[PDB]
This record gives structure tokens, C-alpha cells and sequence, in this order.
């Protein structure tokens, strides 16, 4: 049975509300490279032979980017298939449509188009199949979790979950989020059949990677008010069995909001997602080549670094980016075709393609999208995001958490 | 010395389990490993190491405060009905090493939560108090993200307690029957008792192989009567 | 046929993603088989077109994984073979005091014959190296090694049938691969011992000899070995103990320590510091180099399939193996 | 108290040193209310065996506190002097503590000082006064040789650390951590490189302590030290003992680190207190060392352990060294509360005390 | 020092004879009489055999002020081989073998005896032309020494100056 996956290249939630207006969430450059590229590379590396890409929001751009990408070439072993539709409003509709078209046959993977991971699923899939062959239509889903610490920056509160699983044989008995809640509640149904290997797990990172079965889509057609995966799991747990698989030596995470974005970016630059690193150039592109040097400093072609500037920590310079004199850049990702001034402090800043920064600017913990520009004597505070094609006048000091976009009501205006 | 022995018997304690006195098994658990002194709290009719026997004209906590001026060091409470093949060092090592304030011994309706290493006591509750579900705080999980739940274990009713805990029992006369009021309160307090400490911790020991059967009914009585002979064959 | 293309793409992808063949011998064999296949099913008439095609494909394979130099060595060896065969059919200071556009007929058959001869020699290298064990090992001797290498394993277990010695094995901190070697040696009754790297110098006062394996040999006689060999060589030089390197000829690369920083292969920090530490992972910078550089001055001898030699003669082996124009590839 | 039985097969070169196991403790064959051994000493030995207290000064402080408790709990018998009674009664306690885990140089020096002080008590003085004087001497010794000495060594090392420096530390030493934290609080702006080694992995303690302090730190294992030294500017190391020949006795991964540092032309410094200065001599770590539990060498790599059952192979040995010795030719400076002195001045300080 | 540890330890002892007066044979015989597994050899094979050696223990005739020795001929080469192989060289000498003088002097350091031991008188007429020298002692610098085991405990050579200050008075150095 050839391994097949389903790729949802549209996340029916809008947290990147300014930036996602001109350009999809799944094509946001993380490390000079889109997220859907990370997901496709993960699927191609884990053993997937066929994928079904579903897109609703700004699907034209998605398709014409995939069609330029290396996975659609006749020499790719993971044949991809783009299914486009404007009716989809949530994951439940996508699974309903899959059931209507009868695309999948066997255990298939359900992953979002913004998942970055290097996890191998052969082991979990093998466990799944053996379990399914001892219980023919029992054991229907397997959620992949990465064991972590509750202190880690990657664990955001919006996605934070708590599980009550069986320790003898990994089996989900209770699953619930912890977003804005201080004391957790666990029903007594869990302690009903055996009552000896029960355990509460709070050290888990939801990778949003799930080994589903066609019967999952069947149940999605059965229950009409399943709008996501979480609701599928809750409605099956109130009542088929759903299991897990925990990893400790591999990395996996989903970019759901901006805070999750700056966490995976830092992890990818610090080589936590090896082999997926900027030095490897896993996209086979010519305008994304880089060279890895000491202190995890990545330099591309034609960097034009000026005398006096100091690269102190894990930075990523693009191809064509120009650096000035007497600068200080650290923990910052710079895109291709950027142009910096003089005496420019960059601390945990993300510059996309086409940005120009004038001399005397000090930017800290803020994100600059395509074609951004800032003049002299400008100081930006943490979380001071600029969207596409914005211009900040000289002698301006932006407050913390400021968001600038050219649309009037999103958060501010030019 | 380091520990003081006390065996509470508050007939039931004189049932001949294995043709021997029922109170003879706890004393044997106490004997053969130091313990040159023992304090027994019994009824007026119950009478015959070096037993220090006191009468009761009432709960476990009341009996302990009733013999407070007697105690001078850390206590090891034992029950009247207790036949076990455990090595007392297994629970006292836990009380000695981590300088714990409470150490208990149990054997495989009353829900208990133990951490990863398997001996830290994190949660303790009865089925009657909980309304319909099991509520767990966020801080305990932030510190310990894994809580292994047990329901089927049995309570042997033996605890290695400190001295200030007894001082606290003297202060507040609200706690009665420590097995259901003091141990859960201490477990809920590690995350007032804080006045007599001059942090609180609770630990557990699980055997999984033994005769740790606490006699409280006719069925357990017969079960103990049937299993005592292979143990008496090695003991005496 | 497109089957050659499918094989080349699979080889490049398996090398760039993770490691391919576990043993270096299998890696060299797989590279030579792919090269022979590319020569067999392809449209080439003259030597220059074939050489440029092989150069482009080898450049791709090397860009896929730069630390995997056994493939660059095989590509350069095939290029040298092609040049020699073309000169055989077509016709320094002492020398000092060329087109490949002529198209012959029997060039492909003899190129394949030479490749098969190279394959058989590649197969016999292991026994040829292991046969020189008794010339350097003595009874009641103490030997120290690090990591896990098939060549050193054979060199050690080939002499245990006639000599008795004590073997000390130092594990590798990132990937503890020395445990497997120690177990495999103890399975043959060699009285092996396992230890950490921190106690290398502390125990290197009672050691009498050191035998280790390398990943590649540079041009000036230096090595790219696993992390921890530089310290071993330093301790050997401090105690003036000979350090033997058992490496076949395919582990010889025609390059000097020109490069910088991309010498060592850096893998995820999960092996050094786990992901379950906490929030300190955002501040703490962790680096995990797999290999390291060992200068030639700390090496004493090189036991190869053609006999032992000194590091000061490795340059000649380079001149004998590769062509100066194929050094850049 | 019976003998502490050994565990496993030892190495041919270290066949004279004890090799125990942490799972099998010696308190199994003893009374629950300890009669022959003091309860404080029993708890201290249990903590030492289980690895709860791991450190030269943590061990010395715990030993001294246990000795204070024992003296408070000990009443002298009749028809005998206390000056010899206490020493004779403490001898078996020290035997038991050594059986639990071999004592360190700090513990040896502390026990020697305590025996000297006990013997110095006169037969006419009363018991309560003598006990109070001993407890006060113990506390003043702790204050002078541990806390005040650490402050003086940090005050002396603050001048050696400069802005822009790259300091490299190894293992877990409270003196080095305190020195770095005080230098960072005094205004110095540098970055530390933490080197660790298996199986203890105690460098993470200093790593987290520095991160909590706010110092930029790095982490890596000891085999890659030759890779990070070219960028290192200073090497701060901790010492558990300093022999009379100037050689430094410390954690096993120190001599190799000092050797690699000298090869890379990096000045090495050593921080040690005067009470850790041993008068004995040793040239290498083979004749006298400590062999910890060998099962610590086992590691879960992949999905199976290559050393899961090492005792089945009668030819396979597991060596787990703890301490090591460094020659004086690899140490540049030694920092003490007396002042910065070279390593070839170790006997001179031993002269003055 | 060697035969006191043979009752509780087992080791292998290598003895290098002295070319002018072969006195190492008596030591080797006396050690073998106690069952220590001794061996006898020439000085020419010192460096050749000093790759399997683990430790060196020797005796000196006098200890100079900067920690150097006046030992029998052949000890300088032994110390050189030890330093080349980085092997500790122990010197067992009591306190009375300590002289308060630095290598000031020249040529009269070594004691020169008749050449009869080196070249016999029965050679022939070549004895009128050939110049033969027979130095009994030699100079060993302090840098090649590792430790000094004395009656008051082992010490390093870099502290021998203090022993001098402790033993003799500065005005009695010239005598």
C-alpha cells in the first residue's frame, strides 16, 4: 500500500490578519523559504508517495508556486495533486470532500500546509498498522506529539494541550486545550475499564501531524458539525479509538500565529530541524544557496558586507542583500535584495525580500515584510510589525506592539 | 533515638490470625530491626518487647494527640491489623534521604497521583469529595508534567511522620482520622503547617509483590489466615 | 534511459538527506557502480564530453554532501582512469625544463574493465590492510582506539588469534558508537574496556600504541576524523606514542586544509543538549561538530592496502592517484 | 555494620580501587532506629550513596553539619575523658561514610581539623562548654575557609576577567559560578563557554545558573573542546585538591582540557581554597582514584543499548573514572584567598598555615 | 624502596648497568633474590627499551641548589629519554645528600678515574695517541626531574631552594 498524504494548504483561521491579506499564510518566508516547502520536504523525506493539496484562499498563487517548485517535476517521487474550491470553510468540509471523491485508500497522513518537522513516521505507522490488524476497524487515528518542557518558547498558550493517556498501551482517554484556564478538569469515565496504567501528560508539543484512516473521513461525513480535527477527537472521546505517538529525538512544530513563527524560525536557524537548514538548500533553488560558517552565521552570494559591521550570532543573509558600515546584527533573518544603512542595530528582526533600512535605525524584535522601507533616526520597539509596502517617516519612534499596514482598519495606516 | 514505635488498636485486635495474636504481626514488623521500645494504644479489655500500653476510655489523630507528651522524635505509625513481608528500610530510606515530611507504604475508589520516578506523592483524593470529575491544578503540572494515576492500590496505614506534624495536630483539633484528613491535607499543602517547620514533601513506596494485606473484614481475615503459613515458615 | 536518471537522483537525495551506506567500503562500491552505470548507458563519443558529464554529475553529488568525500575520490579516480585509457589508445621541474575530441571505438569496454579491476581491488583492500596486524602488535600490549571503524576492527581482531593484548575503547560523546566496537571485540575474547573521552589523557600514561580509523586523508597528510581524535593525537604527541591510521586508498582526498568552517559536519543539538531542558534553550547556543581536523605532525604511520608509509609521502600518493586538473572537480 | 560489597567486574589497571553500585545501598542491613551508627551519619551516608549531594564543598558542608548534630546528640560516658572519647566514637562513623562513598580531600582536611580541635579540649573544662566551643569552631571554620575564602577568590579573579573575554569552564564548581556571577554583576561584559562530559552531565547546572544570572553562555561536549578553544580567550577551571607537587587533582575532564588549551595558546587559571591543599603527592590517576557505578556508561542510542548486558561478556570491562591529576607544567595561575600565586608555590602556602 | 613494595605488589624492574663500573649487576641480583622479576641491560639500549616503561626510580649522589643532581654517568641520558617520552623520574635521596651550591663550577664537577676501566692497558701503542676520558658522575638538570622522595615526604624540584634555606645558613655556603 503506497503511502499517501493530504495537504491542507489553507488554514481556516486568520491570526496573521494584516499580513494574510496580500499573501497567503503558507507562503510566508520563514528562512527565505516558504512553509509549504518545509511541509512538502518533510512528507517527501518521511516516505510519502502521493499528496492531495487542497486550497481555497488565494489558491492561484499557491498553485503557481507549487508548479514552479521541484515537487511537481517529473523526477519527483512524491506526486502532488492540486484540488481547488471556493466552498471550503473548515477542515471538516475538506475531509467530507475527500470522502466524496474517494481519493484515499489506506492509512493516510493529515498535515497542515504550515508544519515544519523532520520526524520519521515509519515507526508510528508500523505500530498503527499492527494495531489495526489486531483490531480491524478499531484504532482509527494517531496524533504525533513531541515531548518537550512546559517552559519552552515553542509551547504557545493558544495551542497548549493536556492529555490523559494510558501508559500500558498509548491510547488517548482525555484530550483538552489549556488556553486561558488555570485548573484542569478530567472526567471519571477514564477510570472505567482497567484503572491501572493511567497518566496525565502536560509535556507534549502538538505537531498537528495525524496518521488518519479512511474511516476518519467516513465519520467526518457522518458527523456534520465536525469543523476541525480537535472537534473530531473530542466527539469521538465522549463516545472507535484514537492513539498517539510521542517523539523525543526529532523536531516538529506548526506555525499557527506570529509567536509560533518566531519560535520555529529561531529553531531552524539554530539547526534544531537538521537536516533542514539554510546551508543545505533543500529546495534545489539557485537564489537560496548559502554558506554555513562559525556561530551559525549564514552568508549567501553577493552579500556586500561593509567594513565595521559585526555579525555576532545566528543570522541569515540573503542573496543580493547589501550591508553597510559599523552595524550590529544578531539573531536576525535578512532576506534577498535588502539594503541596510549605517549604524544599524538589528536584534531578533525578520526582513523579507525587497526591504531597505536607512542609516541610524535600531530595530528590535519586529518583522518587516516585502518592500518595506524605513528612513533615518527611526526606532522600532519589540513586536512592531510592518506589513508590505509601508514607509515609516524619519524621526519616528513606534510604540511596542505597533502594526502598520496599508489597509485602513486592520491596525493602522501609512 | 531516630524513630519511635507506636501501634494503635482503636475483639478485633485479638483475632488469632495464624493461631498467633493479631497484634503480634505489627510488633514483629517492628521487632528484629532495633525498636527496643513500643507504645500501644488499646481498649481497656485489651491486655496481655517493652510495650508501653495506654487505655482509651475515638480517631487516630485524637489518639496521637492523646500520646503527644510521650513522643519526642519522628514517629512511625502502625496499625492494629497489619501483616506484611516488607523490609522497613524500603520506606525509611525514602524518609531519610530526601528528608521528607511524610513517607507511606502501599500495595497493589481512592485516587492517587504519583510522579515519573514513582515515589513522589503529588495528588490524593477520595471518590466521595469529588463532585463528578477530577480537577487538577496548573502549577503541579507546570512543575511535574506527568502524573501517573492509581486507583486499585490498598492503604497499609503506616506512615513515617515528622515531629512538627504532631505539634500541628496538637494545635488544630479539627483533623480527625488522619488517614482521610491529614495525609490529603499535607499533599494539598505541599503546593497552618508552615508555622511549625523550623517546603513540604510526601513520598510513597509500592511493593507489587507481598502479603501487605490490611485485615478489615471477614474475607480479608480468611485470606490472611490462609496465606500466613508460608510466611510463618520463614519468619519462625 | 531514464533509469540512470532515476538512480542518480535517488543517490543524490539519499546522500543529501541522511547517511547512505553505513560502511565506507559500501559507499565506495555504490559510487563506483553508479559511475560505471553512467558510463555504460549514455550518449558519449569523445573523452571531453564524457569527462564533462561525469564532472557535472560528480559536482552535484559533492554539493549534495561535502563531508562525504569518498564519492569525490571515486569520481576523480574514474576521471583519472578515463584520461589514462584515452592516452593509452591515442598515444615538476624536470618535465618543465591536449584535446579529448578524438572518438575511438573500444574506449568504453576498457573503461568498464578498468572499473571492474578497481572494484576487485576495493574489495581486497580490507584483507590487504588486516594482513599487516602482526607486524605492529605484540603480546601483553595495550592499544587505544576511539569510535567505531571496520578497518580498525578487522586489524585488531585479526591478530587476537595469535597474540594477546589489552584494548581500550573511548566512546564518542555525540554518538556513542564505541560501545558497539567494544562489544564486537569482547565477543572475540580480546579483553576490551570502555571509557569516556574525559579520561583519555588520564589513562594515556600506561598506553603503548594507538590504532584509529579516519574518514578522509587530506593532501598534506592530515585527517578529517570523528570528534575527539585531535585530542587523542595531542595526548599521543605529549607522551611520544605512535599513532597508527588504518585507512584504504579511497579515503584519500586531493585537498589541503584550504577551507574554513564547513570542514566539520554540524548536526542538530539534540544529541548534546536535549529538547526537554526548558527555556534556557533560547539563550544557550549549542554546537555539535561530528568531525574534527588532525594535523599531520601528530601522526606517525599510515597502514594502507599497499603497505605502511609515512605522512611525508602522502603527497606522492596524491600525485599517483589523482590528476592535478581534477582537483577542483 | 557489614562490608560494602562490590558490583561487577573491575578493570585490570584499576583492580585495587573499589567499584560499587548505587542501587545496592549499605543501609539495608541496619536497624531502623540506628543504634550503632548515628542517625545523622546514616542519612548523610545515604545521601552520599544516592548522589543527592555531589560537590567538594557541598559534601564538606554536609559532613560538618552532620558532625555538629552528632556532637549535640552525643553525651560522654563516665570514667573517661571526652577529648579521646569523641575521636574514638567518630572513627567508625568515618569508616561507614567511606564505605558509602570514598571521601574527598575536603572531607579529609575537615575531619583532620576536627580531630585536632577535639584532642585540644582539656579534661577539666565542662562538657557543655566544650561542645559549644567545638560547634563554634566548626561554624567559624566554615565561614572562613568556604564563604569568606570564596569571596576573596572572586574579588581577586574579578581583575583578571575583562570585557570582551571568552571564558571556558568545565563541569560544576560553585566557586567558578560565583566568580562569574560577581564579575557579571560588577559590570564586566563577557561570554562563557560551558564544556560538559558524560555520564554525570553536571555542567548543565552551571549553564542554567549562568542563564538565570543573565550571562551569555554556550554549551558543548568535551571531545569538541579543540574546536571551540581557537575562539576562547580564557579557561577557568575548578580544583578539588592541590597536591604538594603542584599537580592539580580535579574532575577527570580537566587534565585533557588543560593539555588542549596549552596547544591552542590559551592561558589556564585554577581556583581553589587553602583548605583543599593536600600534603600528599601523586603523579598520575592510576595508583589512587575513584571508580563510580559502571552502569552509568550505558546509553540509550537509537532503540537498543549496546551495553545493556555487559557482564555476560567475561572479556568486556567498563571503566568509569572520576578524578584525575594535572602536572604543574600545564597550569598558569592559581587563585586563592591569599592572592594570585603560581602553581609552583603550592608548598609555600602549605608552609604558612 | 623497590624491595619494600614487592611484598604487596608485583612489577617488572629493568636495571641498566654502568659501563665504567658495572654495579647494576649486584642490584639486579639482590632484587632477583627477593623475586621481583628483574632484568639487566646495557646503556645503549636505554632509549630503545624506554617506550614500554611506565616509571623511573633512581638514586643520586648529591642534590644541587636549583634542584639538579650529580648522579652516576648515564643518568643525564636517562632523564632525557624520560622527558622525551614524558615519564616521571623519581629520585630517592635523604636530606644529607643536599648541597647548597648552584652549577657554578666548571670541569671539576665529574670525578675522572684512570682510563683502565674504559680502555685496558694491553691495547698496544695506540694508547700514546688515543685520548681516553672516564667520567664517573654527570650533571642532570632540574627541568628533567619530576619528584623527590625524601624522609620528610615527596616534594617538587621547585621547592628544593626552600629546603636549602631550611637546612644551611647562607654564610656557611662557601665553607
Amino acid at each position: 500500500p503506497p503511502l499517501q498524504a493530504v495537504l491542507v494548504a489553507d488554514s481556516f483561521d486568520r491570526r496573521f490578519f494584516p499580513i494574510s491579506k496580500d499573501q497567503p499564510r503558507v507562503l510566508l518566508p520563514l528562512a527565505n523559504v516558504a512553509l509549504i516547502d518545509y511541509t512538502l520536504e518533510f512528507l517527501t523525506a518521511t516516505g510519502v508517495q502521493e499528496t492531495f493539496v487542497f486550497c481555497c484562499w488565494k489558491a492561484a498563487q499557491i498553485k503557481e508556486h507549487l508548479l514552479k517548485s521541484k515537487w511537481c517535476r517529473p523526477t519527483s517521487l512524491n506526486v502532488v495533486r492540486i484540488i481547488t474550491s471556493e466552498l471550503y470553510r473548515s477542515l471538516g468540509d475538506v475531509l467530507r470532500d475527500v470522502d466524496a471523491k474517494a481519493l484515499v485508500r489506506s492509512d493516510f497522513l493529515l498535515v497542515y500546509g504550515d508544519v515544519i518537522s523532520n520526524i520519521n513516521i515509519t515507526r508510528a505507522l508500523e505500530e498503527h498498522r499492527l494495531r489495526r490488524k489486531l483490531e480491524k476497524n478499531v484504532s482509527v487515528m494517531t496524533m504525533i506529539f513531541k515531548e518537550s518542557s512546559p517552559s519552552h518558547p515553542t509551547r504557545c498558550h493558544e495551542d497548549n494541550v493536556v492529555v490523559a493517556v494510558d501508559s500500558t498501551t498509548n491510547r488517548v482517554l482525555h484530550f483538552q486545550k489549556t488556553q486561558g484556564l488555570r485548573r484542569f478538569a478530567f472526567p471519571l469515565s477514564l477510570f472505567q475499564g482497567s484503572s491501572d496504567g493511567v497518566e496525565v501528560r502536560y509535556d507534549l508539543l502538538d505537531c498537528h501531524i495525524s496518521i488518519c484512516s479512511p474511516q476518519v473521513a467516513q465519520l467526518f461525513t457522518d458527523n456534520f458539525d465536525y469543523q476541525t480535527r480537535d472537534d473530531f477527537v473530542r466527539g469521538l472521546l465522549v463516545n472507535n479509538q484514537i492513539h498517539m505517538h510521542v517523539t523525543a529525538k526529532e523536531y516538529g512544530a506548526r506555525v499557527s500565529n506570529l509567536h509560533m513563527y518566531s519560535a520555529v524560525c529561531a529553531d531552524v536557524i539554530r539547526r534544531w530541524v537538521y537536516p533542514l537548514t539554510p546551508e543545505a538548500n533543500f529546495t534545489d533553488s539557485t537564489t537560496q544557496s548559502c554558506t554555513h560558517s562559525r556561530h551559525n552565521i549564514y552568508r549567501g552570494p553577493e552579500v556586500s558586507l561593509g567594513h565595521g559591521s559585526i555579525l555576532e550570532e545566528n543570522v541569515l543573509l540573503g542573496s543580493g542583500t547589501v550591508i553597510g558600515s559599523n552595524c550590529f546584527i544578531t539573531n536576525s533573518v535578512i532576506g534577498p535584495g535588502c539594503h541596510i544603512g549605517d549604524n544599524v542595530v538589528l536584534d531578533q528582526t525578520y526582513l523579507w525580500q525587497g526591504v531597505r533600512v536607512a542609516a541610524g535605525a535600531q530595530i528590535h524584535q519586529s518583522l518587516l515584510c516585502d518592500n518595506a522601507e524605513v528612513k533615518e533616526r527611526v526606532t522600532l520597539k519589540p513586536r512592531s510589525v510592518l506589513t508590505s509596502q509601508v514607509v515609516v517617516g524619519p524621526n519616528i519612534t513606534l510604540p511596542e506592539g505597533s502594526v502598520i499596514s496599508l489597509h485602513p482598519p486592520d491596525a493602522e495606516e501609512d | 533515638m531516630e524513630f519511635q514505635a507506636v501501634v494503635m488498636a482503636v475483639p478485633k485486635p485479638l483475632l488469632p490470625v495464624g493461631n498467633k495474636p493479631l497484634i503480634w504481626y505489627p510488633l514483629n514488623l517492628l521487632e528484629r530491626v532495633g525498636f527496643e521500645e513500643v507504645i500501644v494504644v488499646t481498649t481497656r479489655d485489651v491486655q496481655k518487647m517493652k510495650p508501653d500500653i495506654v487505655c482509651i476510655p475515638m480517631g487516630t489523630a485524637d489518639s496521637l494527640r492523646y500520646i503527644y507528651p510521650k513522643l519526642k522524635t519522628d514517629v512511625l505509625v502502625l496499625s492494629c491489623d497489619l501483616i506484611t513481608d516488607v523490609a522497613l528500610h524500603e520506606v525509611v530510606d525514602l524518609f531519610r534521604a530526601y528528608d521528607a515530611s511524610l513517607a507511606m507504604l502501599m500495595r497493589k475508589r481512592d485516587f492517587i497521583g504519583v510522579d515519573s520516578t514513582g515515589k513522589r506523592l503529588l495528588f490524593m483524593a477520595n471518590e466521595a469529595d469529588l463532585d463528578e470529575e477530577l480537577v487538577i491544578k496548573g502549577s503541579i503540572l507546570q512543575k511535574h508534567p506527568r502524573i501517573r494515576f492509581h486507583t486499585g492500590l490498598v492503604d497499609a496505614h503506616l506512615y513515617c511522620l515528622k515531629k512538627y506534624i504532631v505539634d500541628f495536630l496538637m494545635e488544630n483539633g479539627s483533623i480527625t482520622s488522619i488517614r482521610s484528613e491529614l495525609i490529603p491535607y499535607l499533599v494539598r499543602k505541599q503546593f497552618d503547617i508552615y508555622s511549625f517547620i523550623k517546603q513540604v514533601r510526601c513520598y510513597v513506596h509500592i511493593m507489587k509483590e507481598g502479603l501487605c494485606s490490611r485485615v478489615s473484614t471477614l474475607g480479608l481475615y480468611m485470606e490472611a489466615n490462609r496465606q500466613v503459613p508460608k510466611l510463618l515458615s520463614a519468619l519462625c | 534511459g531514464s533509469e540512470l536518471s532515476e538512480r542518480i537522483e535517488s543517490f543524490v537525495e539519499t546522500l543529501k538527506r541522511g547517511g547512505g551506506p553505513r560502511s565506507s567500503e559500501e559507499m565506495a562500491r555504490e559510487t563506483l557502480g553508479l559511475l560505471r552505470q553512467i558510463i555504460t548507458d549514455h550518449r558519449w563519443s569523445n573523452a571531453g564530453e564524457l569527462m564533462e558529464l561525469i564532472r557535472r554529475e560528480g559536482r552535484r553529488m559533492t554539493a549534495a554532501q561535502p563531508s562525504e568525500t569518498t564519492v569525490g575520490n571515486m569520481v576523480r579516480r574514474v576521471l583519472k582512469i578515463i584520461r589514462e585509457e584515452y592516452g593509452r589508445l591515442h598515444g615538476s621541474l624536470h618535465k618543465l625544463l591536449e584535446d579529448f575530441s578524438f572518438h575511438y571505438a573500444q574506449l568504453q569496454s576498457n573503461i568498464i574493465e578498468a572499473i571492474n579491476e578497481l572494484l576487485v581491488e576495493l574489495e581486497g583492500t580490507m584483507e590487504n590492510i588486516a594482513a599487516q596486524a602482526l607486524e605492529h602488535i605484540d603480546s601483553n600490549e595495550v592499544i587505544m582506539t576511539i569510535g567505531f571503524s571496520r578497518t580498525v576492527e578487522a586489524f585488531l581482531k585479526e591478530a587476537a588469534r595469535k597474540r594477546k593484548f589489552h584494548v581500550i575503547v573511548a566512546e564518542c560523546a555525540p554518538f556513542c558508537q564505541g560501545h558497539e566496537m567494544a562489544v564486537n571485540l569482547s565477543k572475540a575474547g580480546i579483553e576490551t574496556t570502555v571509557m569516556t573521552d574525559a579520561a583519555i589523557f588520564a589513562v594515556m600514561s600506561r598506553v603503548n600504541k594507538v590504532i584509529i580509523g579516519t574518514k578522509t586523508i587530506l593532501a598534506n597528510g592530515a585527517l578529517r576524523a570523528v570528534t575527539g581524535t585531535h585530542t587523542l593525537a595531542l595526548a599521543a604527541k605529549h607522551h611520544s606514542t605512535p599513532l597508527i591510521v588504518c585507512a584504504p586508498m579511497f579515503k584519500l582526498s586531493p585537498q589541503f586544509p584550504n577551507e574554513e568552517d564547513s570542514f566539520h559536519k554540524f548536526v542538530a543539538p539534540e544529541e548534546v543538549l536535549p529538547f526537554t531542558e526548558g527555556d534556557i534553550l533560547e539563550k544557550v547556543s549549542v554546537h555539535c561538530p561530528v568531525f574534527d581536523y588532525v594535523p599531520p605532525e601528530l601522526i606517525t604511520l599510515f597502514i594502507s592496502n599497499i603497505g605502511g608509509n609515512a605522512p611525508s609521502y602522502i603527497y606522492r600518493l596524491m600525485s599517483e592517484l589523482y590528476h592535478p586538473d581534477d582537483h577542483v572537480l | 555494620v557489614p562490608t560494602r560489597k562490590d558490583y561487577g567486574s573491575k578493570v585490570s589497571l584499576f583492580s585495587h580501587l573499589p567499584q560499587y553500585s548505587r542501587q545496592n545501598s549499605l543501609t539495608q542491613f541496619m536497624s531502623i532506629p540506628s543504634s550503632v551508627i548515628h542517625p545523622a551519619m546514616v542519612r548523610l551516608g545515604l545521601q552520599y550513596s544516592q548522589g543527592l549531594v555531589s560537590g567538594s564543598n557541598a559534601r564538606c558542608i554536609a559532613l560538618l553539619r552532620a558532625l555538629q548534630q552528632v556532637i549535640q546528640d552525643y553525651t560522654t560516658p563516665p570514667n573517661e575523658e571526652l577529648s579521646r572519647d569523641l575521636v574514638n566514637k567518630l572513627k567508625p562513623y568515618m569508616s561507614f561514610l567511606t564505605q558509602c562513598r570514598p571521601l574527598s580531600a575536603s572531607m579529609h582536611n575537615a575531619i583532620k581539623f576536627l580531630n585536632k580541635e577535639i584532642t585540644s579540649v582539656g579534661s577539666s573544662k565542662r562538657e557543655e562548654e566544650a561542645k559549644s566551643e567545638l560547634r563554634a569552631a566548626i561554624d567559624r571554620y566554615v565561614q572562613e575557609k568556604i564563604v569568606l575564602a570564596a569571596q576573596a577568590i572572586s574579588r581577586f579573579a574579578y581583575q583578571k576577567i575583562s570585557n570582551g573575554d571568552v571564558i571556558l569552564v568545565y563541569g560544576c564548581s560553585s566557586l567558578v559560578s560565583r566568580i562569574l556571577q560577581e564579575a557579571w554583576t560588577e559590570g564586566r561584559r563577557f561570554r562563557v563557554v560551558v564544556v560538559d562530559s558524560r555520564p554525570w552531565l553536571e555542567g548543565r547546572h552551571t549553564l542554567r545558573s549562568l542563564v538565570h544570572a543573565g550571562v551569555p553562555a554556550s554549551y558543548l561536549l568535551i571531545p569538541a573542546a579543540s574546536y571551540v578553544l581557537p575562539e576562547v580567550s580564557k579557561v577557568l577551571l575548578g580544583a578539588h585538591a592541590l597536591l604538594a607537587n603542584g599537580s592539580v587533582m580535579s574532575r577527570v575532564g580537566t587534565a585533557q582540557l588543560a593539555l588542549v588549551a596549552r596547544a591552542h595558546n590559551v592561558p589556564v587559571l585554577v581556583c581553589c581554597e587553602t583548605y583543599k591543599f593536600c600534603e600528599r603527592v601523586q603523579t598520575d590517576a592510576f595508583v589512587s582514584n575513584e571508580l563510580d557505578d559502571p552502569d552509568d556508561l550505558q546509553c540509550k542510542r537509537g532503540e537498543h543499548v549496546a551495553l545493556a548486558n555487559w557482564q555476560n561478556h567475561a572479556s568486556l570491562r567498563l571503566l568509569n573514572l572520576v578524578y584525575d591529576v594535572t602536572p604543574p607544567e600545564l597550569v598558569d595561575l592559581v587563585i586563592t584567598e591569599l592572592g594570585m600565586i603560581p602553581c609552583s608555590s603550592v608548598p609555600v602556602v602549605l608552609r604558612v598555615k
